[PDB]
RNA sequence: GGGGGGAUGUCCGGGUCGCCCUGGGCACCUCUCCCGGCAGCCUUCGCGGGCAGCCGUAGUCCCGGUUCAUACGUCGCCGC
C-alpha cells in the first residue's frame, strides 16, 4: 500500500461575515459588455424577446 | 451626508456608500442617519474592515461614533444582536496576535534605536 | 510557510539567503502582517529574520530601511489592535444593557 | 456475576512472519498467539492461542521445522519450547523447558 | 552496531556464504565471501561493500531469491531494493509505517512485510501491490524487544512508554466497530517526545481485524518523516474524540504545538521555550459526518473554539444522548453547545452536487461558568442519560466545583462544591449520580444530594495518575475504572474494578499482567471492552 | 456506616431537646478534631465529613417559609459558627444540602441565600473580623462578594482589618466572570452606592501612583468596567466622567510606556548577561568575538563556546574531535589579530593574549 | 564532479564483474585528475582537483589507512620581509604586494588594528 | 548641559540630577558621557521605576538613548544587569492588564460622549 | 552553579613594617563533595541495584573536517 503522492493542500482560510456568494459570482459572470447607443440618443422604451 | 448615507444603506449601494465613507462630517452624518439603518451600517462596516485591513482607523471611528449615537436604538431592535456579534468577531480577529506582536515590536525598536544613534553620530561627524 | 512551521524547517528556509532576497522576504512580511488571518505565521517569519540578519544593517542601507519600514507598520498594527479592543469594549457594554 | 473473556488480538512480534510450504498460508506469531492466515483471501484459518503464564517473558523465536513442514518451534524468554502444528493445535498444552538463565535466541 | 543480518548460501554442498549486515548507523555492509576467506595464522584482507541510504538504523536486510537484489527496510517507511549488479537502487517509498520485518517467499515471487503499525502485507514482485493485507489494533505498546534505532544515542532516544490513555469510542449504530486514535507507526507515534496520533482506525471487535483507517488531523505520509537535524516530526494529536447519539456525527479535537528545541528566537524577557510553545498552540475542533461505509467527511472545522487574548485549551467534549449536540468545556471557563444548522445565507441554500443540503455545526449556546477562587484549572463534562442537564466540573486545584446546567435554557440549575481533593481527572453521569475521580473517587447522588461511596486511591506517580480512567455502562447501571498498580516502564501490572451503582463492594476485582490503556462501553449490550498495552483486546460481560 | 452517624445525630437531637449546648459543642470538637483553642492556620484544619457539616449548618442556621424564607441565627454565640466561618463550610451548596426539605419549592435560592448570609455574619459581629475571615476562607459567588463589599462600604464609605477584606473581595470579584458580577451588582446595588465604590477604586488607582509621575491593575480595571456596564445609561442618564477618562487615559499611557521600556530593557539585560559570559571566557582565552566599545552592537549577537557534541546522520550524537574544534576556531579568527605568546606559555603554564581586529 | 571518489573491486565469483566498494568526498571541488603509483613499498593514488590540494590515498590499504592532503601553498614560503623597514612582501602571477605595518604590537595592549 | 550631568551622579546626589531631567540637546548630552559614570544614571532611573508604578513622558527618550550609546558598558558592572533584569520583570507585570484597561477606556469614551449627547439635545429641543 | 580551602594580582584604615594579614573589593589555577549527561562490567526475565568510572570544555602526525533524502503506473485541450 504505497500511498499516492499528494501535493500540499491549500489552506481553507475562514471567510468574513459577508462573503461573495455563488449567486453574486453567477451574476458577475455576465462578463462581456457591449454598449450600443440608440439613434439620436433616444431613451430606450422597451426590450423584449419571444418565448 | 445623512440622507446620502440613508439612501446607500437603504438600497444596498456601493458607490454612494464608499464616496461617503472616504471623507465633524462623520458626526453630523451618523446623527442625521435613520435609526433603522444602524445595524445595516454596522454590518457593512464590518465587511469592509474584514475585506481590507488597511482601512481600520476610519472604520473604527465610524463604528465608534455609531455605537455612541445609536446605542439604545440597537437595544430597541433586540432580535438583531447578530450584527453586533459579527462585529465582535471581526474586532476579536483584529486584536488577535498582540503579545507576540509587542515582542516583535520591541525586537525592532532596538534596531531602530541603534540605527538612529548611528545616524546621529554620522551627522555630527 | 505553515507547512514550513509544521515541518521544523523555517529557520533552515530563511538561513541561507543573500541581501536582495532578505529584502524580498522582509517586504512580504511587512506587506502581509496587516492581515490577521496570517499575522501569526508572518510575525514568526519576521522573528527569524530579525534573529538571523540583524548584523548587516549598517553594512547595507537598503535593508536598514526595510527593518525600519517593518517597525513602521508593526507600530501601526498595535494602534489598530488597541483601537479594536477599545471598540470591543463598547460592543461588550451594549450587549450587557440588552439584558 | 461478571466474567472476563480470553484475550484475543495481539501485537505482531518482530520475529519474521514465516511462509508455509507451497506459499498458501502465512504464519504470523504475535505475543501470546500464533495464527495462520491464507494468502489469497486474507482471512485467518486458525488462531493458536499461547499461554504466556514472571513479568516480562516474551516469545523469542519461531520457525518451521526444516525436517518436516507443518510443524513449528516456538520459544520464550524463559526456558519453554513448543512443537505445535498449524492447521491444528496439537502441542500447546505440552511445552518443554530447557533450563536456561534466559533464552536469547533459537534457530532450527 | 549490528541491527540485523541475512546470510545467503552459495551452493548440494555448501561452497560459500554471503553476509549482509545491516548496522545501526544506517549502512548495510555486504561481506561477499566468508568461508573462502576464513577457511585459509593468516587471512587475506576482507573488506565489506558499504551501501548507505537509510538515515536512521536499518531494520531489516534480506537477499532476494536468485541473489541479484538486496531488499531492505528502515524507519524511513521505504522498502529499498539494491540492484547490486549495476550500482542502481529502486524503492517502494511511502508505506504506512516503518518496515520492521521482511521475508522472501520460497519462490522468488512474494515478499511479506511486517509493518510497524501492527500489519503484514504479502506483496507480489513488480505488481508491488499487497496481495494479502492483515491489520491489527495498532495501539500504543510497551515493546519487548525495545527498538532498533535506540542503540546509538540519537537526539531523542526512543523510550518505551505510555503517557496518556488511548482515545477510543465504540460506535453506536454498529457496535462491533471501534473507532480509535493511532499514528503512522508505533515508533513514529512515540518518537518526538509526544504522542503524534493524527489518524483514526475502525477496528472490528467481533472479528478482530482493523477494518479501515482515515486521517483526522493533517498528515504527510508522502513527505520525509525526519527533519534535517534528525528529530522525527510530530503531528497533531487527536486528544478528545467522542461520538454522537445518532450514529451519524463525530467530533474530534486535535492539538499541536511546536517542539521546545525549535523556538530559540521567540524568547524576549521571562519567556522560556515551554511558554513560547504553549503560546503557539493550534487547537482545531472538527466535525465529521460518518457515512454508511465508515467514511468520515468534514462538515465544519473551528480554528479557535475557546478564545480570549490567546487560544484556550479544550478539556472535554460530550454528546447529548437525546439530540445531535456537542458540549465542549474550555480553559476560558465557558461551556459551549454546538448544534447543526443548514447552510442558508439569505434564503438561498447551498447544496451538495447530488442535491442534499449542506449541514454545518455552530455554537448554539454559551454558558459562562462560575468560579470560586480561594487563596491551572482543568475541566470535565457529561450529559445525563436523559439529556436536559449537563454536569460540568470546573477544576482549579483542591477547590473545584461541579455545575449542573440546563440545556433548553442556559441557566444554572445547581452548583455543588467541596467534592474534589486534587485536580479532576474525569466525571461521568450514571442514571442519577455523578461518578467522578480526582485523587479520590466519589459516587455522589444529586437526586439525594449525598455521596454514597468514597475511596482514597493509593498514592502513585504522575504518569500512573494520568493513566487512571473510568467508563460507565448506561445499560446495566455499572461503572468501571482502571488504574496501574504502583515514571512508567515495561513491567507494570494493572487492575480494573467493576462497581455497581448502589453498593461499595467491588463486583469484580481482576489484575492484569500488562497495563490496560483503554476501557470502553459497548452501547448495545451490557459489559465493557478493554484494550491492553501489549495490545490485546478482551471483553468483560455480566451473566 | 450510616447507622452510626444516625445514632449520633439522634443523640445530638436528644442533647438539643435537653438544651445542653456544652456537651454538644464538645462532641462537635471531638468530631472536627468550653476551652476551644485554635490552630493558627486557615489551611491547616483536619478533614471532616459532609454529614457532620450538614448537621452543623442545620442546627446553627434557620429558615422562614412564607413562600420565601430567612436564614437566622439559632445559635448566634457559637464557636461552632466561627469554626464554620474559618473552615469555609458556609457555601450555598452546603446550606442547600442542609435544607433540602424546606427549600425544594423555593425559587431563586442562590440569590436569596447569597444576599442573606453575609448580612447575618455582619450582624453577628459588628467588628466583622468574622466577615473578613469568611471572605478569606469560603468559596464565594459574586452575589456574596457584592453583598460583602456593600457591607464594608456600609462600615466605612483597629482600622486595617476591614481594608484587608476590602482588598480580598476585589481580587475575588475580579476572578469571577462578567455576567454574574454585572447581574448581581445591578440587583444589589444602587446607582449612587456604585459611585461610592467608583470613588474607592479611584482611591486605589491614583494613590497607588499611576497618574503620578516618576520625577515628582488588571484586577481593578475589571471591577471598574463591570460596575460601569452594570449601571449603564439607566442610572446616569457631568465633569466627573471627563476627569475620570482623563486619568484613565493617563494610566493607559503609563502602561504603554511600561511596555516599550519592558521590551527594550529586557533585551539589553539579556545581551549584557550573555556578553558578560563571553567576556569572562575571552579573558580566560577561548578567543571569541566580543564587542570592545561601550555602545551596543547592531546585531545583539554573542559568540557562544563551541559545543562538545556533534549531530551526525541520521540524528545521532557523537563527541566533537579537537581537530574539528580547531577548524571552527580557525574560522572564528578574523583577518588580522595580534597573538602574543608569553614565556609562561613556552614553559607550558599560562595562555596567550589575543587582540583581534573589530569586525 | 560531485567531489566524489569511489572505489571498486571485482565481485567474487563471476569474472569481469565489478562493483563499488565505497565512496567518499575527499575534496571540496571536482576531482579533475588523478594518477596512481605502486612500487618500492608504496602504493598511492594522487588526486588533484580544483581546490588546489593534492590528496594522496593509499591504494592497497584503502579503507585501512587515512589519506593525506598535501598543502596547496607552495613549498617555498613566498613571503619576505624587510624587518628594519617592517615591510612584508609576497608575489604571485605578475604582481608583488608590499604591506607596511606602521606600529608595534606592544602599542596595542582594536579600532586601530 | 553635558557637564552638569557628570558631577550630579558621582556624589550620588538626589537633587542635582533632577535639575537636568526636565530640560536633541539631551541626545547630544549623553553621547559624551563617561560610560562607567553612565551606568550610575541607569541605576537611579531603575530605582525609581521599580519601587512604584507610574509614568514619565520625558524618561522614555532618556532611558532608551542611554541603553544604546552606553549599553555596551553594562558588561563591566555585574550589579546593574541584575537590577535591570528584575526591572524588566516587573514591567511585564504592569503589561498584563493592558487589554482589560483598554476596554475600560472604551466605555468612558462611550459614556462621556453620550452624556454630552443628551446635554446638546436639551439645547436642540 | 554552591559549600569550602592552598596559591596568583590589587587599592582603601593600615602594621615594628614585612613574611603578608585582618576589614572591604575581588578575577584566575588547583583540590574537594552534590548537579546534568554519557559509556563499560556483574546481578535479576524485567523493574531496579552494585563496582571502578569518564565529560560539562578547547586548536589536530595524517585523519569521521567524513557516510546520509523518499519510485513507477500517461500526456494534451476545453467545459461545469
Amino acid at each position: 500500500m504505497a500511498a499516492e503522492v499528494v501535493p500540499l493542500p491549500q489552506l481553507k482560510l475562514p471567510s468574513g461575515p459577508s462573503p461573495i456568494t455563488a449567486e453574486q459570482r453567477y451574476w458577475r459572470s455576465f462578463k462581456k459588455q457591449k454598449s450600443h447607443t440608440s439613434t439620436a440618443n433616444w431613451p430606450i422604451s422597451h426590450i423584449s424577446f419571444p418565448a | 451626508l445623512g440622507t446620502v448615507l440613508n439612501q446607500a444603506l437603504r438600497t444596498d449601494d456601493s458607490d454612494l456608500l464608499e464616496s461617503c465613507l472616504q471623507t465633524l462630517i462623520i458626526q453630523n452624518t451618523i446623527n442625521r442617519m435613520d435609526s433603522s439603518l444602524a445595524g445595516t451600517l454596522l454590518s457593512k462596516l464590518a465587511a469592509r474592515m474584514h475585506r481590507r485591513p488597511g482601512r481600520a482607523f476610519g472604520l473604527m471611528r465610524w463604528i465608534q461614533w455609531t455605537l455612541v449615537a445609536h446605542g439604545g436604538a440597537l437595544v430597541t431592535q433586540p432580535d438583531l444582536i447578530n450584527r453586533l456579534t459579527e462585529l465582535s468577531r471581526v474586532l476579536e480577529e483584529r486584536s488577535r496576535g498582540l503579545s507576540s506582536l509587542l515582542a516583535l515590536k520591541g525586537k525592532l525598536d532596538m534596531l531602530d534605536a541603534q540605527l538612529k544613534y548611528r545616524k546621529a553620530l554620522k551627522m555630527a561627524g | 510557510l505553515t507547512a514550513l512551521r509544521h515541518r521544523s524547517a523555517l529557520r533552515e528556509a530563511l538561513q541561507g539567503r543573500d541581501e536582495l532576497s532578505v529584502i524580498n522576504i522582509l517586504r512580504w512580511a511587512g506587506k502581509y502582517v496587516a492581515d490577521p488571518r496570517y499575522r501569526s505565521i508572518c510575525v514568526d517569519v519576521a522573528f527569524h529574520l530579525i534573529d538571523l540578519y540583524a548584523e548587516h544593517v549598517g553594512g547595507s542601507a537598503e535593508l536598514a530601511t526595510q527593518f525600519q519600514q517593518l517597525l513602521a507598520k508593526v507600530n501601526r498594527e498595535v494602534e489598530k489592535a488597541e483601537l479594536a479592543i477599545v471598540t470591543g469594549g463598547m460592543v461588550e457594554s451594549l450587549m450587557m444593557s440588552v439584558e | 456475576s461478571w466474567k472476563v473473556s480470553k484475550p484475543m488480538g495481539g501485537r505482531m512480534s518482530d520475529i519474521d512472519p514465516i511462509f508455509s510450504q507451497d506459499e498458501r498460508h502465512l504464519i504470523i506469531t504475535y505475543n501470546t498467539s500464533i495464527q495462520v492466515y491464507s494468502t489469497e483471501d486474507s482471512l485467518l484459518v486458525r488462531r493458536i492461542a499461547l499461554p504466556l503464564t514472571p513479568s516480562a517473558t516474551h516469545i523469542v523465536s519461531s520457525a518451521l521445522s526444516k525436517s518436516n513442514p507443518d510443524y513449528l518451534w516456538v520459544a520464550c524468554s524463559d526456558g519453554r519450547i513448543w512443537h505445535i502444528n498449524w492447521t491444528s493445535g496439537e502441542g500447546v498444552d505440552t511445552p518443554s523447558t530447557i533450563d536456561t538463565k534466559k533464552l536469547l535466541d533459537m534457530a532450527v | 552496531i549490528i541491527s540485523t543480518f541475512d546470510i545467503r548460501p552459495i551452493i548440494a554442498e555448501l561452497q560459500d556464504i554471503d553476509v549482509a549486515v545491516g548496522g545501526a548507523r544506517g549502512a548495510i555492509y555486504v561481506y561477499s565471501n566468508l568461508l573462502a576467506h576464513l577457511h585459509t595464522l593468516r587471512v587475506g584482507t576482507i573488506q565489506p561493500r558499504k551501501y548507505h541510504w537509510h538515515r536512521r538504523a536499518v531494520h531489516s536486510v534480506k537477499w532476494s531469491g536468485d541473489g541479484n537484489y538486496l531488499i531492505s527496510g528502515g524507519y524511513e517507511t521505504v522498502l529499498v531494493l539494491w540492484q547490486l549488479d549495476t550500482g542502481r537502487v529502486d524503492f517502494l517509498p511511502h508505506l504506512s509505517a516503518a518496515i520492521e520485518n521482511i521475508v522472501v517467499s520460497p519462490k522468488g515471487s512474494a515478499y511479506a512485510l511486517h509493518l510497524d503499525d501492527n500489519s503484514a502485507m504479502v506483496l507480489s514482485t513488480a505488481e508491488m501491490k499487497p496481495s494479502m493485507y492483515v491489520s491489527g489494533i495498532q495501539s500504543l505498546v510497551l515493546g519487548d524487544r525495545p527498538s532498533k534505532d535506540a542503540l546509538v544515542r540519537r537526539v531523542w532516544r526512543p523510550i518505551d512508554e505510555i503517557a496518556s490513555p488511548l482515545v477510543a469510542t465504540i460506535s453506536p449504530q454498529n457496535p462491533s466497530h471501534m473507532f480509535l486514535c493511532v499514528g503512522n507507526g508505533q515508533q513514529a507515534t512515540v518518537g518526538g517526545g509526544a504522542t503524534s496520533t493524527p489518524l483514526v482506525q475502525v477496528f472490528d471487535i467481533s472479528s478482530f481485524q482493523g477494518v479501515a483507517k482515515q486521517a483526522i488531523a493533517r498528515t504527510n505520509p508522502t513527505d520525509v518523516n525526519i527533519t534535517s537535524e534528525g528529530v522525527p516530526i510530530i503531528e497533531p494529536t487527536a486528544t478528545k474524540l467522542a461520538f454522537s447519539h445518532d450514529g451519524k456525527w463525530l467530533a474530534s479535537i486535535d492539538e499541536w504545538q511546536p517542539p521546545e528545541r525549535d523556538t530559540e528566537a521567540y524568547l524576549t524577557g521571562s519567556k522560556t521555550q515551554s511558554d513560547a510553545c504553549k503560546e503557539r498552540r493550534e487547537i482545531y475542533l472538527k466535525f465529521w459526518e460518518v457515512g454508511a461505509d465508515q467514511s468520515l467527511e468534514l462538515v465544519t472545522r473551528i480554528n479557535d473554539a475557546h478564545y480570549t487574548k490567546q487560544t484556550e485549551s479544550i478539556f472535554d467534549l460530550a454528546s447529548d444522548p437525546t439530540s445531535a449536540r456537542f458540549a465542549t468545556i474550555g480553559n476560558d471557563g465557558m461551556v459551549r453547545f454546538w448544534s447543526p444548522k443548514l447552510r442558508k445565507r439569505d434564503g438561498l441554500m447551498a447544496t451538495r452536487p447530488d442535491g442534499q443540503p449542506l449541514r454545518s455545526w455552530s455554537c448554539s449556546r454559551v454558558v459562562p461558568l462560575p468560579v470560586h477562587e480561594r487563596q491551572p484549572y482543568s475541566g470535565a463534562i457529561t450529559f445525563s442519560e436523559d439529556g436536559s442537564i449537563l454536569f460540568a466540573a470546573f477544576g482549579p486545584p483542591s477547590g473545584a466545583l461541579v455545575v449542573a446546567i440546563d440545556t433548553q435554557t442556559g441557566t444554572v440549575r445547581d452548583v455543588v462544591s467541596g467534592m474534589f481533593k486534587g485536580d479532576i481527572r474525569a466525571m461521568k453521569s450514571l442514571s442519577s449520580c455523578l461518578i467522578m475521580l480526582s485523587d479520590d473517587l466519589v459516587v455522589y447522588d444529586i437526586v439525594s444530594d449525598e455521596m454514597l461511596a468514597s475511596y482514597t486511591l493509593k498514592e502513585t506517580s504522575e504518569a500512573a495518575k494520568k493513566l487512571t480512567q473510568l467508563a460507565v455502562n448506561h445499560q446495566s447501571r455499572s461503572f468501571a475504572l482502571a488504574a496501574p498498580i504502583p515514571k512508567l516502564k515495561r513491567g507494570t501490572k494493572s487492575e480494573l474494578l467493576i462497581f455497581n451503582i448502589e453498593d461499595e463492594e467491588p463486583k469484580l476485582v481482576k489484575t492484569f499482567s500488562q497495563v490496560i490503556i483503554s476501557v470502553c462501553a459497548v452501547p448495545s449490550s451490557s459489559g465493557f471492552v478493554v484494550v491492553d498495552s501489549a495490545a490485546q483486546v478482551w471483553s468483560i460481560t455480566e451473566g | 456506616s450510616w447507622s452510626e452517624w444516625q445514632n449520633k445525630a439522634m443523640q445530638a437531637d436528644e442533647l438539643l431537646q435537653n438544651n445542653d449546648i456544652q456537651s454538644w459543642e464538645e462532641l462537635m470538637a471531638e468530631v472536627f478534631k468550653p476551652e476551644w483553642e485554635w490552630p493558627s492556620s486557615r489551611s491547616d484544619y483536619a478533614r471532616v465529613d459532609r454529614r457532620w457539616v450538614v448537621y452543623a449548618i442545620n442546627k446553627v442556621f434557620g429558615w422562614e417559609g412564607q413562600n420565601t424564607g430567612r436564614l437566622t441565627c439559632r445559635l448566634p454565640e457559637s464557636s461552632v459558627l466561627i469554626y464554620l466561618v474559618d473552615a469555609g463550610h458556609l457555601s450555598t451548596s452546603n446550606v442547600k444540602s442542609a435544607f433540602k426539605d424546606d427549600v425544594r419549592e423555593v425559587d431563586k435560592v442562590e440569590e436569596l441565600i447569597g444576599e442573606q448570609l453575609p448580612i447575618i455574619l455582619a450582624e453577628v459581629d459588628p467588628t466583622m473580623e468574622l466577615l473578613v475571615g469568611y471572605l478569606s476562607g469560603t468559596q464565594l459567588g459574586s452575589s456574596e462578594l457584592v453583598s460583602s463589599i456593600k457591607l464594608l462600604l456600609c462600615s466605612l464609605g483597629l482600622d486595617e482589618h476591614r481594608t484587608r477584606g476590602l482588598g480580598i473581595a476585589f481580587s475575588k470579584l475580579a476572578a469571577c466572570p462578567a455576567a454574574e458580577t454585572v447581574k448581581s451588582l445591578r440587583r444589589l446595588f444602587k446607582p449612587d452606592e456604585v459611585l461610592v465604590l467608583l470613588n474607592v477604586l479611584r482611591a486605589e488607582l491614583i494613590k497607588d501612583g499611576w497618574t503620578t509621575r516618576y520625577l515628582d491593575i488588571q484586577l481593578i480595571a475589571d471591577l471598574m468596567s463591570r460596575c460601569i456596564d452594570a449601571v449603564g445609561l439607566s442610572g446616569w442618564m457631568a465633569n466627573f466622567f471627563s476627569q475620570f477618562q482623563a486619568e484613565i487615559s493617563v494610566a493607559l499611557e503609563g502602561v504603554m510606556e511600561a511596555v516599550r521600556l519592558k521590551g527594550v530593557i529586557a533585551e539589553a539585560a539579556n545581551y549584557a548577561k550573555r556578553a558578560r559570559r563571553a567576556l569572562a571566557d575571552s579573558a580566560k582565552g577561548k578567543a571569541m568575538t566580543v564587542h570592545m566599545s561601550a555602545e551596543l552592537p547592531l546585531g545583539l549577537k554573542t559568540d557562544n563556546k563551541i559545543s562538545t557534541e556533534r549531530v551526525r546522520s541520521g540524528g545521532e550524537i557523537v563527541a566533537r574531535s579537537s581537530r574539528q574544534i580547531g577548524h571552527f576556531i580557525s574560522k572564528r579568527r578574523g583577518i588580522y589579530s595580534i597573538h602574543r605568546i608569553s614565556e609562561e606559555m613556552l614553559l607550558g603554564a599560562a595562555g596567550p593574549t589575543v587582540v583581534q581586529e573589530a569586525r | 564532479m560531485d567531489r566524489r571518489t569511489a572505489v571498486y573491486e571485482p565481485m567474487a565469483g563471476q569474472s569481469g564483474r565489478w562493483s563499488k566498494v565505497f565512496h567518499r568526498r575527499y575534496h571540496q571541488h571536482d576531482v579533475k585528475a588523478m594518477a596512481s603509483f605502486e612500487g618500492k613499498g608504496m602504493s598511492v593514488v594522487v588526486s588533484g582537483g580544483s581546490d588546489a590540494s593534492p590528496i594522496v590515498l593509499p591504494l592497497r590499504a584503502l579503507g585501512k589507512e587515512f589519506h593525506r592532503t598535501l598543502p596547496h601553498l607552495p613549498q617555498h614560503p613566498t613571503v619576505l620581509s624587510a624587518p628594519k623597514a617592517r615591510y612584508i612582501l609576497s608575489w604571485w602571477e605578475n604582481e608583488i604586494r608590499i604591506w607596511h605595518l606602521l606600529n608595534s604590537a606592544q602599542q596595542f595592549l582594536p579600532l586601530n588594528l
